[PDB]
């Protein structure tokens, strides 16, 4: 079992539109590799 | 209040609920966003628009995601470019290839590109990236240059347990990658 | 497996994880369908695709859904035609007005209809409706004729609090209304 | 508390596609009423 944790703060009101998308992405370049998701689950929950 | 939840643990051939850009498809009940091939770009978005902040009452939401991802290199010294987690406006199509992750557009800040991403950047870009070579995990905000980033050993192959969970009361953005073994 | 969840207890008025079709559009923290005005319809869907059924494996998902909606009539006995929640293909558009609820053609069973829907009944059409001319709630399948229905005393400008549930394991469509007194 | 309730078998398997949208639909003719939702929550399961 291998752990990597980081963490910031990140002003998100000041960052991103009041309505937005979530979403992965991957590139490649001169070099590359395959990029694959097995699975995802999310929760936002919008208090008020 | 209001909430928006979303489970898939296996992905089916035609997943009308996510939205696909550039090489981005299902098969074989996993999400592909690149094949191992050159100078390319894939991107997958949930279909419905998330309510992330209140401009009425200036409440952030809470949220959590988690996922598994895979990488599949030829090798384990030529890898690149790499993978994220990004929030963006509703109507995004995939920016800039390559070491931009097709998320950014440059490594200064940019306002205008209103998004927020977790890479798991595989590839040194000299210009912006960690002096130390090292892969590693970077929260990035408006700019391929990260506000902060982790060294991370790549297991070529290997399954690994994404978390990722936004804290509204102190906004603190947390990331953490597990492998099995 | 995959699940799907939403609530919204307040609506914002640019909802941008609801599609609106006709007169529909959100004001004052709640969603308007119609307004007290004659010959009209108003629709709203949640943005994203549910994936309800597999053909692959055969299952059926199991369902349920909680609402509450008001109807204010200038006149208790003045009132029409009614509202519906519904279940139909992703492309779905508004169908016949008036009667027909804007979710149906016909009286007569259509197949490619594709469309699923309880209603909530206030006025009388000869033409299909029980004959006691009591409103209604009912379970429409492919057709305004409905395969069941219940007799309702409606409320007038009162709350009603709604469940509806889908068992896959029986196929049983539950529906379920309150009122505070 | 006034209640009220009922149910029926419907194979939907059989009646809609595989995806689908939901949502809620309202009409006005002769005679009319303003219809309007306060509140919606929603949850789906399909087990694989
Ligand atoms: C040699 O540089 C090229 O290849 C690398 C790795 O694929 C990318 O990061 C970069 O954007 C592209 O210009
Ligand atoms: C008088 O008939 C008209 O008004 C009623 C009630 O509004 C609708 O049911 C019907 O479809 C429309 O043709
Ligand atoms: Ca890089
Ligand atoms: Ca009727
Ligand atoms: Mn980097
Ligand atoms: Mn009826």
């Amino acid at each position: 079992v291998t752990s990597y944790t980081l963490s910031d703060v990140v002003s998100l009101k000041d960052v991103v539109p009041e309505w937005v998308r979530i979403g992965f992405s991957a590139t490649t370049g001169a070099e590359y590799a395959a990029h694959e998701v097995l699975s995802w689950s999310f929760h936002s929950e919008l208090s008020g | 209040t209001e909430t928006t939840s979303f489970l898939i643990t296996k992905f089916s051939p035609d997943q009308q609920n996510l939205i696909f850009q550039g090489d981005g498809y299902t098969t074989k009940e996993k999400l592909t966003l690149t094949k191992a091939v050159k100078n390319t770009v894939g991107r997958a978005l949930y279909s419905s628009p998330i309510h992330i902040w209140d401009r009425e009452t200036g409440n952030v939401a809470n949220f959590v995601t988690s996922f598994t991802f895979v990488i599949n290199a030829p090798n384990s010294y030529n890898v690149a470019d790499g993978f994220t987690f990004f929030i963006a406006p509703v109507d995004t199509k995939p920016q800039t290839g390559g070491g931009y992750l097709g998320v950014f557009n440059s490594a200064e800040y940019d306002k205008t590109t209103q998004t927020v991403a977790v890479e798991f950047d595989t590839f040194y870009n000299a210009a912006w990236d960690p002096s130390n070579r090292d892969r590693h995990i970077g929260i990035d905000v408006n700019s391929i240059k990260s506000v902060n980033t982790k060294s991370w050993k790549l297991q070529n192959g290997e399954e690994a347990n994404v978390v990722i969970a936004f804290n509204a009361a102190t906004n603190v953005l947390t990331v953490s990658l597990t492998y099995p073994n």
